[PDB]
């Protein structure tokens, strides 16, 4: 009961990207009620492994932070997207091409051109101007927010409980912004 | 007489099924998206119609 708890699994928010408040795992339980002593000490020996795998997974994978389910993620702790700088091939450098038309030759069609020998091409940055904050994606929620195994559950002062397990709770208001 | 077509189908004795795998192909008891790290650590309500 208190010692081998069925772990609190989270729920994903697709819109905000935050954690949608966790819930007790109620869809993987064995029905050990029809079992004598040689198996109900084996079933409890199984849950005591997934409550130890989930603690040796929470250290390898999750970011060490204070506020689990934070409302506003920082910039550096969110996966960014930095592709290669987009190498743009400029076709015809017009520093000597506008002289060709002013000589009288109208151009058409379209090295790269025969009248000019040179061909410059520029590169430019392909990332965003500012990195992204406020909300993690789906694969970040695959990575972080492993099911939190909560031992000796709800055993303390008010406010000392995990208040974000309530799937209605604002993390920076100490309150449900309810119907108003 | 001029005439417009009207075609339906008829199926009985069986029911539609939509498998949970990615390419909708049955490659085992468990599926591809089933034993994903997603849906086995996290919870997801669905809102069908």
């Amino acid at each position: 009961s208190k010692e081998i708890p069925t772990p609190y699994m989270w729920s994903y928010q697709p819109q905000m990207g935050l954690a949608a408040g966790a819930s007790q795992d109620y869809s993987s339980r064995m029905n050990w009620l029809s079992a004598g002593p040689h198996m109900i000490g084996r079933v409890n020996g199984i849950r005591a492994t997934r409550n130890q795998i989930l603690l040796e997974q929470a250290a390898l994978t999750s970011t060490p932070r204070s506020q689990l389910n934070p409302p506003n993620w920082p910039a550096v702790q969110v996966y960014q997207e930095n592709p290669a700088p987009t190498t743009v091939l400029l076709p015809r450098d017009a520093e000597a091409e506008v002289q060709m038309t002013n000589s009288g030759a109208q151009l058409a069609g379209g090295g790269r051109s025969s009248f000019t020998p040179r061909q410059a091409y520029l590169t430019l940055q392909s990332s965003s101007s500012q990195p992204r904050s406020g909300g993690i994606g789906t694969l970040q929620f695959v990575e972080e927010f492993v099911p939190s195994v909560y031992f000796n559950p709800f055993s303390g002062a008010p406010g000392l409980y995990p208040d974000d397990f309530i799937p209605n709770y604002d993390a920076v208001s100490e309150s449900v912004d309810g119907y108003d | 007489v001029p005439s417009l077509t009207q075609k339906k189908f008829l199926c009985d004795r069986t029911m539609w099924r939509i498998p949970f795998s990615s390419n909708f192909m049955s490659m085992g008891a468990l599926t591809d998206l089933g034993q994903n790290m997603l849906y086995a650590n996290s919870a997801h309500a669905l809102d069908m119609t």
